[PDB]
């Protein structure tokens, strides 16, 4: 193959200088498992056991004993199919493009096939990144002009039937009244039996700002710990800043029983074969990815918003 | 690596290219060397 | 005016509102099978450069000039400066990308027609539009040329008002 | 690659029977020399010395010497790439249209790949002499409709800073006359110190016409040609004259020196006509081929070509 | 047309036309009668 397809050797070559994602930080190792889809969508079948009575003593003769019932849930998880096209020079073309130290007409802004694919390959990672996190896909500082996504393809601020706390734009600036939600928040969490897990927390960087000042020697920070490690039996508590988010702050447990990111094993991203040719020296190329996969048991996340307006 | 040599054989058109250019430098060389002006 | 445009001191500091530049990819959603001509423009009279554009016939080429929408022969959507030629997208042919405006508030949504000098104004100047063009986003402006995002689709039946 | 493009191959099978193009035999072996580009601009820098005093005696102890200097000039040179198309038979399709006699579609105008190839090759180097020897590029006979090319990119008789005359419409018959505009021109050349080098001069055919008169009472033994060839010898050191016709001047005679030094000729080493990979296919019988060339790369020195019009109108 | 300037990105370009003719050339039967003597 690579023998015949100068642009698959080219993507083998540079696929080594795509840097990871940063979606990788606020999950667990054990949390994310890949599926075998590129569109659609797949069921998956959890199933649980429970006692219907108290267990029976083995004593003499009996043949009545007490039974253990089983259980079983259906969720569907939607999967969706993305591409981009990006221009670059021809191969039997470089040569008359290569300068010193450089490759690509700098008036064009032409570059080569590697380095046209690695700079794509990281704008499409952000995006997936910004889709992970908030559930959304847009273009523009503003978040407007959201193109418009399947049922069941929700990110981690906007999955719904949990914990949502909102404070109000006059108390915008009362780290006391942000902390009082917050703690009510973490009352309305619901980990039950597996709460003995590590915390994840993801802050705005205004609130990041608050979180330094003091408590009103002890930081809000320090306060926010400590009252996230009474909950969580004192295992690990992270603090992750994003300026993916707008004055939003997430809090959720790092447990694979849980929460659990199973991507399509085709979601970062991929060549396509398809090349357009023609008598000039510009060639188009194709990127593909896909977005979707995140599952949530309810109640398991607190997502506090602060309004401004 | 010109197209006059029959044992010559491309692998690519790089190279056809080459070979190209190549027999038409080599066609001059010899038009040169048989002109009587 | 060019497009590239110099040696800087110093580096110019998300991935999104990067595409606000005057060189961007002037389409936005490009396609195979569309139709790009080549043709020669004024070096000295107007810079045709993300403009609407009319065929002149000159005594020793055709040229391409900035022109209105009731004779326009299609949007230059690329220049090379070192040839000084133009590429043209026909207006036979669907466009959505970015182009030169005037006006440095319009919204969303609204009708815009392209007048004398090749510039996206609003529809309401008066002049009978011929041609459908539609505000995808708002115009933003780059410190000074003012852009926008547009959608064309082919010539409009009857002339509005 | 032979066993893959069919295309490629009738290439190589059919290169050979294009002829040579006319331009060589207006430039010496060693005025051309072929360069490395396809599109854009190349320098080429020229260094030269001068004496600053007289030569220092050496005698006995001397620590103060006279000098040398030097300086150099920066020349500029523009190539342009160009391409055409040309439809034809597809490779599986010939069968369908052989012929007791020949391969094609007589009424749709539809030949095999490599007579196109050949046909549309021997256009393009028509083309490209007429290029090089005019600096225009037009397919009129009336020479209107030009292509716009770009600067620094002249040919022989469109190269600034040379000398020109014009003969009057009057004159337009009398030999007296033209040489007369001739010799001037002559006097006017500017050689410098590379004079001792062959001469060429290029003329239309009814300028060649003319020049086998006898030499006007009218002479015997000699004719205008011999006349003008003395009269250039009078001035290259009794070198060499070469005399030619093209059909694609028209009422100009054209001199220059045929020495590298003075008068060069850099084409790209892809002027010439060469196949593109890009081969448009479809459902039908009819493919589609594209053939690329290089334009430019003449360069001269100023006040070294005498160009002689004669006026018609 | 004048060829085609291949800088950026272009799809219609100027073409080379080809075109067939046929030669044909007619040969025709003439015939002459004259009188003579059987075998003045």
């Amino acid at each position: 193959l690579f023998d015949e397809n100068y642009y698959a050797k080219a993507v083998a070559n540079i696929i080594g200088e795509v840097k990871d994602p940063i979606m990788y930080k606020w999950f667990s190792p054990d949390q994310i498992e890949d599926v075998d889809l590129q569109m659609g969508y797949q069921k998956t079948v959890k199933w649980d056991a429970f006692l219907n009575a108290n267990p029976t003593t083995i004593a003499n003769e009996v043949n009545t004993i007490s039974t253990i019932g089983f259980s079983s849930e259906v969720v569907r998880l939607n999967y969706l199919k993305l591409q981009y096209k990006f221009r670059h020079l021809k191969q039997t073309s470089e040569k008359f493009y290569t300068s010193d130290s450089y490759i690509g007409d700098i008036n064009n802004n032409l570059l080569p096939f590697a380095q046209a694919y690695k700079l794509a390959s990281s704008e499409i990672i952000k995006l997936i990144n910004h889709f992970v996190l908030t559930g959304t896909v847009s273009i523009q500082k503003d978040g407007k002009n959201q193109k418009r996504l399947l049922p069941n393809m929700y990110g981690l601020l906007n999955m719904p039937e949990q914990i949502k706390e909102e404070v109000a734009s006059g108390d915008k600036d009362k780290m006391d009244k942000i902390f009082e939600k917050i703690e009510a928040g973490l009352s309305k969490l619901e980990l039950g039996d597996e709460f003995s897990t590590p915390m994840m927390v993801i802050v705005d960087p205004a609130t990041s700002l608050k979180l330094v000042k003091p408590y009103a020697c002890e930081k809000w920070e320090d306060v926010l710990i400590q009252t996230i490690k009474a909950i969580n039996n004192r295992e690990d508590v992270y603090i992750e800043t994003s300026n993916l988010l707008k004055h939003k702050i997430l809090i959720y447990p790092l447990n694979s029983e849980l929460i659990k990111f199973k991507p399509s094993k085709y979601m970062l991203p991929t060549p396509n074969e398809q090349v357009d040719k023609d008598s000039t020296d510009v060639a188009h190329s194709y990127i593909d990815f896909v977005l979707g996969g995140l599952l949530a048991t309810r109640k398991t996340i607190l997502q506090v918003n602060i309004k401004q307006s | 690596a010109s197209l006059l040599d029959s044992n010559f054989v491309p692998i690519n058109f790089t190279e056809f290219v080459q070979a190209i250019s190549n027999t038409y430098k080599q066609r001059r060389i010899q038009f040169y060397e048989n002109l009587k002006r | 005016y060019s497009k590239s445009m110099i040696e800087n001191k110093v580096f110019s500091s998300c991935f999104k509102s990067k595409n606000e530049r005057v060189d961007a990819y002037s389409f936005a959603c490009s396609s195979y099978t569309d139709k790009i001509e080549e043709y020669l423009y004024d070096p000295a009279n107007s810079f045709p450069y993300k403009r609407g554009v009319k065929l002149v016939p000159k005594e020793n080429s055709i040229y391409v000039e900035v022109g209105a929408d009731t004779d326009m022969y299609g949007i230059c959507v690329d220049v090379c400066e070192f040839s000084c030629t133009a590429y043209v997208l026909p207006i036979t042919n669907n466009f959505e990308g970015y182009l030169v405006t005037r006006n440095p508030s319009i919204k969303i949504g609204e009708i815009l027609d392209i007048n004398n000098n090749g510039v996206i104004i609003k529809a309401g100047g008066g002049p009978p539009t011929a041609i459908n063009i539609y505000a995808l986003s708002d115009s933003f402006t780059i410190n000074s040329i003012n852009l926008i995002k547009v959608a064309i689709f082919g010539n409009r039946g009857l002339e509005k008002t």
